[PDB]
RNA sequence: UUUGGAGAGUUUGAUCCUGGCUCAGGACGAACGCUGGCGGCGUGCUUAACACAUGCAAGUCGAACGGAAAGGCCCUUUCGGGGGUACUCGAGUGGCGAACGGGUGAGUAACACGUGGGUGAUCUGCCCUGCACUUUGGGAUAAGCCUGGGAAACUGGGUCUAAUACCGAAUACACCCUGCUGGUCGCAUGGCCUGGUAGGGGAAAGCUUUUGCGGUGUGGGAUGGGCCCGCGGCCUAUCAGCUUGUUGGUGGGGUGAUGGCCUACCAAGGCGACGACGGGUAGCCGGCCUGAGAGGGUGACCGGCCACACUGGGACUGAGAUACGGCCCAGACUCCUACGGGAGGCAGCAGUGGGGAAUAUUGCACAAUGGGCGCAAGCCUGAUGCAGCGACGCCGCGUGAGGGAUGACGGCCUUCGGGUUGUAAACCUCUUUCAGCACAGACGAAGCGCAAGUGACGGUAUGUGCAGAAGAAGGACCGGCCAACUACGUGCCAGCAGCCGCGGUAAUACGUAGGGUCCGAGCGUUGUCCGGAAUUACUGGGCGUAAAGAGCUCGUAGGUGGUUUGUCGCGUUGUUCGUGAAAACUCA
């Protein structure tokens, strides 16, 4: 770091890491809860958790933290697991 | 590796930085190098005017 | 947005600028997808030739020329043809 | 750079006339040297080199750009020998020398370096001009006022102007029409050995 | 229906063959010796990927916001300055830009590289172009002021302010997912007809009132990208077995996208003598040198890719990280300190220490063009355009000309006659390029500005004048190869030298002289590479003795086939459009 532009960029990148780590940790906790519900073996609560987690996943993906097709991928994989059980 | 000393007179005493080139010598079996004259501490032998360039000598004046 | 570049080759004291349509992302001398001419000011006329059809197809496909390229296109009348305002104007001074 | 030493030495060592009017040669044809009588052993390389040198000094051409002559002649599809003789006779120097506007090729070169002529209306001051076909060569007012050029133009009564070359009038306009042919040129020596030596 | 092959010397008393060595040529990112005048045009650390004194090589937006440190204005003034003025602005966010362009080749034998497909398996801001919408509430932080630590960098605590900075909700029903029903294609899951059906889910932001620009999704396309594909692309078996996530299946996890990318369990296999794995070497290629050719060598510059950034690792940011001047940690190097702790990474342009033979200048400009920014003006850009250094490479030019004796000196040989340098020289006339001194003097810019002007190069390139042959030639060789010979001086010494070989007193081979030869502002030496080398013999070798058939058999793999009757044509050529980048070579 020897230029004002680069130092300002590092500041901004640290800020946005704080933000993105928060959002991604929230998403991971949602997916973890969904996984716990599934290996416990519930149906209606599993579906409601699917609803909430999908809503927040879509919000995050639109915000741009993660990426659309893979978001659809794990959401549909989770739906497949639910319908399987 | 040994080197051959051209010309007729030389100013080389032990521990004298020199320049060396490539060239075989048949008379000397263990010799395969020459030593250019007129460079570093090795000057061309005086009294040379023919083939002056090969030995590194200046003109007359 | 691939832009109309002027590829450069040769040596120092006489630069060369070939008209190249390419992305600005690559080097200034980088990948040239399609060449339509060259530009060199070393010669006093600095003659320039333009392929109107290819230039127009690139413009309609999405290549935005750089300001000097657009100015030279107006000079050759290709800009006039594309705009349709004055028509096609031929005033280029072909080299003596 | 050009040749600054004696010119008669060249003819004397070469054994043939170069300029053409050598009293010294006819007085002593033997090449210079304290041993101009020693018998010379037959050598194909010797004769090839002899021919090469004679042609080169005859045309005043420098060694490297005459190698360029030979390679260019090879490049052209025609026969190498006649292509070379064509491209070397195309020299503006030889053109002026053989058109009666230059007593000697060296003087033609000197005048061209001085830059006293206009070629196709454009000033030029370079000896080795490439005289193409259908071209026109002029002479400018200061050259006209020059004395020796006047003398040359009234003295052009030597070996007459070759077939494709001709002078139209007093202003001495020189124009070439058709393709010079080896037989009509009758330039001396044979290209055979020159081409052999350069193909070595 | 057209382009294009040189040998010579050296064994023997004397041949012929074979065979070995050397030379006659082109070429260098070349270095040294001598020489040296200008201009034009390129080229310029190949070794130490060694550490690097200083500075330059990455910034743009008040018409997003708060403000005013310095300036412009006006009300005021005790001249300390006090208010507002937005012309303007420091920094402050926010963006955008920084992944560009420039550099280097140590490692890398790999889908690393050229070419040929691709994807019904991905994304992609900034560009244009048809086509819905952009309602709404809230909060916080910098900056600032105060305080504190601390030389320091740096830091915290407290108050306060705004938003193109932030988040919720409104909708969407054309998009992403899931449970039910047709047609087309087949190269398969299945794709396309946004095929039909039921469920649920999801985005935005404003700026200027003027050639007006913004935000979000996806039927159209492009570009930059990833994956893997046949083929290929050093040397060493005096490197023969290697491999365990290794090899495949299933299931999960993971990726922008299938897949041992990662995990668990199943089976034991996969790679291997049409050279695995091992070792040394080294960026690949269009190309450069050579060769008639095939072929050999090789990777200078330019350019297409790759990989690297003091050495080893990892990750964030986003459409885009190997992230060179972005971040963290570890080691080394150098440095600061008020000794608590900090700064670093020239292979960016130049520059210096060292290595070495050696590779130049701590130069000017955005004049043009690419590149970053903006609505543009306008700003930045060692990318660049140029300038200074260097005979290092291709090319052009100058240091005179005409005549001048049965040929003036003087030298050198002489048979003592003389030859010899020599048209040379001085001499009489001439033009005086180029340098010297002046004048004029371009274009490089229908390019930009709603302004009047915008060119570093350069007051150069280029024309016109002024006095003057006036300021201008050297280097290698001369025994045979090999175009160039004689005398003087020492004689197995002193020495030359490419191979043969040259001196044991009278050398064309040593040195000196003359004279001559080749070349020429370059001339030689040296060294690397091709050639002749058909001297690794495919074109195009040999095996009796010159070097070679093993000691002789059977016989696996591989290599190869005694005939005609028959098809598919995968070996093959047959043609048509359809790829082969630019740049380089060949023709005009
Ligand atoms: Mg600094
Ligand atoms: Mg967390
Ligand atoms: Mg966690
Ligand atoms: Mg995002
Ligand atoms: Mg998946
Ligand atoms: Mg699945
Ligand atoms: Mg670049
Ligand atoms: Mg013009
Ligand atoms: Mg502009
Ligand atoms: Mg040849
Ligand atoms: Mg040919
Ligand atoms: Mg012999
Ligand atoms: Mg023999
Ligand atoms: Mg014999
Ligand atoms: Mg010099
Ligand atoms: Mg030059
Ligand atoms: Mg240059
Ligand atoms: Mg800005
Ligand atoms: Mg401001
Ligand atoms: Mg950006
Ligand atoms: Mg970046
Ligand atoms: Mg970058
Ligand atoms: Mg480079
Ligand atoms: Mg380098
Ligand atoms: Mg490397
Ligand atoms: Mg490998
Ligand atoms: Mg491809
Ligand atoms: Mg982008
Ligand atoms: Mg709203
Ligand atoms: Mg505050
Ligand atoms: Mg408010
Ligand atoms: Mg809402
Ligand atoms: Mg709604
Ligand atoms: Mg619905
Ligand atoms: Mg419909
Ligand atoms: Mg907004
Ligand atoms: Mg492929
Ligand atoms: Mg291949
Ligand atoms: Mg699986
Ligand atoms: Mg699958
Ligand atoms: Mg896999
Ligand atoms: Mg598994
Ligand atoms: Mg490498
Ligand atoms: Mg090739
Ligand atoms: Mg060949
Ligand atoms: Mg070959
Ligand atoms: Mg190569
Ligand atoms: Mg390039
Ligand atoms: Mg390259
Ligand atoms: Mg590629
Ligand atoms: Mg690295
Ligand atoms: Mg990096
Ligand atoms: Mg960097
Ligand atoms: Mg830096
Ligand atoms: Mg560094
Ligand atoms: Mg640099
Ligand atoms: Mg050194
Ligand atoms: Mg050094
Ligand atoms: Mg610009
Ligand atoms: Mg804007
Ligand atoms: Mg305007
Ligand atoms: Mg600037
Ligand atoms: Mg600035
Ligand atoms: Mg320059
Ligand atoms: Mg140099
Ligand atoms: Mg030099
Ligand atoms: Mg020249
Ligand atoms: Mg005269
Ligand atoms: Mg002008
Ligand atoms: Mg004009
Ligand atoms: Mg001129
Ligand atoms: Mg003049
Ligand atoms: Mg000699
Ligand atoms: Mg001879
Ligand atoms: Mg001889
Ligand atoms: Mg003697
Ligand atoms: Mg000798
Ligand atoms: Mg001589
Ligand atoms: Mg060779
Ligand atoms: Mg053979
Ligand atoms: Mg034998
Ligand atoms: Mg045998
Ligand atoms: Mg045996
Ligand atoms: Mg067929
Ligand atoms: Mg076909
Ligand atoms: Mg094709
Ligand atoms: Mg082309
Ligand atoms: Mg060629």
């Amino acid at each position: 770091a020897n230029i004002k532009s680069q130092i300002k960029r590092i500041r901004t990148n640290e800020r946005r890491r704080l933000r993105n780590q928060s959002v991604k940790s929230s998403l991971r906790t949602a997916i973890r809860g969904f996984r716990e519900a599934v290996d416990a073996g519930d149906k209606d609560k599993a579906s409601e958790l699917l609803h909430a987690t999908s809503r927040k996943l879509d919000k995050a993906a639109s915000k741009g933290v993660i990426h659309p097709n893979q978001a659809a991928n794990k959401k549909s994989a989770l739906a497949l697991a639910l319908n399987k059980l | 590796v040994t080197a051959y000393i051209p010309g007729e007179g030389h100013n080389l005493q032990e521990h004298s930085m020199v320049l060396v080139r490539g060239g075989r010598v048949k008379d000397l079996p263990g010799v395969r190098y020459k030593i250019i004259r007129g460079s570093l501490d090795t000057q061309g032998v005086k009294n040379r005017k023919q083939a002056r360039s090969r030995y590194g000598a200046k003109k007359e004046k | 947005a691939v832009k109309i570049k002027l590829t450069r080759l040769g040596k120092i004291r006489n630069p060369q600028y070939r008209i190249i349509v390419a992305d600005a992302r690559t080097r200034r001398d980088g990948r040239a997808i399609e060449v339509i001419g060259r530009y060199h000011p070393k010669e006093e006329p600095s003659l320039i030739q333009i392929d109107s059809e290819r230039a127009q197809y690139w413009l309609g496909v999405g290549a935005q020329p750089t300001e000097p390229v657009l100015a030279l296109l107006k000079i050759t009348g290709d800009w006039q043809k594309f705009k349709g305002l004055p028509g096609a104007e031929g005033t280029l001074k072909v080299k003596e | 750079a050009r040749y600054t030493g004696p010119a008669t030495r060249k003819s004397r060592r070469l054994g043939v006339d170069l300029v053409g009017g050598d009293q010294s040669f006819e007085k002593r044809p033997y090449p210079p040297g304290q041993h101009g009588r020693a018998r010379i052993k037959e050598s194909e390389y010797r004769q090839q080199l002899q021919e090469k040198q004679k042609a080169r000094f005859s045309y005043g051409v420098m060694e490297k750009q005459f190698r360029r002559y030979y390679e260019e002649a090879n490049r052209q599809p025609g026969k190498t020998g006649d292509n070379l003789l064509r491209i070397l006779e195309s020299r503006l120097d030889n053109v002026v020398y053989r058109a009666g506007l230059a007593r000697t090729r060296r003087m033609a070169r000197q005048l061209v370096s001085h830059g006293h002529f206009l070629v196709n209306g454009v000033k030029v001051d370079i000896p080795s001009y490439r005289v193409s076909q259908y071209d026109i060569i002029d002479v400018k007012e200061k050259s006209l006022n020059t004395l020796p050029f006047q003398i040359a133009r009234e003295t052009a009564g030597e070996r007459p102007i070759p077939s494709w070359l001709q002078v139209v009038g007093e202003r001495q306009r020189i124009l070439v029409h058709q393709l010079p042919e080896r037989a009509q040129i009758d330039v001396p020596l044979t290209e055979q050995l020159i081409v052999e030596l350069y193909s070595k």
